[PDB]
């Protein structure tokens, strides 16, 4: 998955 | 019953966690293989699969079912040290685990001031913009 981003 | 701060240390907690996790039986990054790996499902509106390591703290949405979660979790956060625990949870000693609970605490906070510091850059960026165009 991706890192969390806002 | 086990005291509610230290819960999440606990895979069964964990896993109560995910509700509405929408990889089941099927996937690979399945809510026992994601408890497992230190994750607690903590869904928002814009990320409803948004997960959390209870430990390090790290976040990662974009979960796709064949995603391996300690994989993905050594990846995005190998420094975490819950990915070292070779032991099982009761296995340990409370020497042991006053450690851990030692590193989360620190990694919680050093959270905190991770994000405070986004927070901080966004509020420069609007005040930069803003000098800017008042300038032009
Ligand atoms: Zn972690």
């Amino acid at each position: 998955a991706r890192t969390k981003q806002t | 019953t086990l005291p509610p701060a230290w819960q999440p240390f606990l895979k069964d907690h964990r896993i109560s966690t995910f509700k509405n996790w929408p990889f089941l039986e099927g996937c690979a990054c399945t809510p026992e293989r994601m408890a497992e790996a230190g994750f607690i499902h903590c869904p928002t509106e814009n990320e409803p699969d948004l997960a959390q390591c209870f430990f390090c703290f790290k976040e990662l949405e974009g979960w796709e079912p064949d995603d391996d979660p300690i994989e993905e979790h050594k990846k995005h956060s190998s420094g975490c040290a819950f990915l070292s625990v070779k032991k099982q949870f009761e296995e340990l000693t409370l020497g042991e685990f006053l450690k851990l609970d030692r590193e989360r605490a620190k990694n919680k906070i050093a959270k905190e001031t991770n994000n405070k510091k986004k927070e901080f850059e966004e509020t420069a960026k609007k005040v930069r913009r803003a000098i800017e165009q008042l300038a032009a």
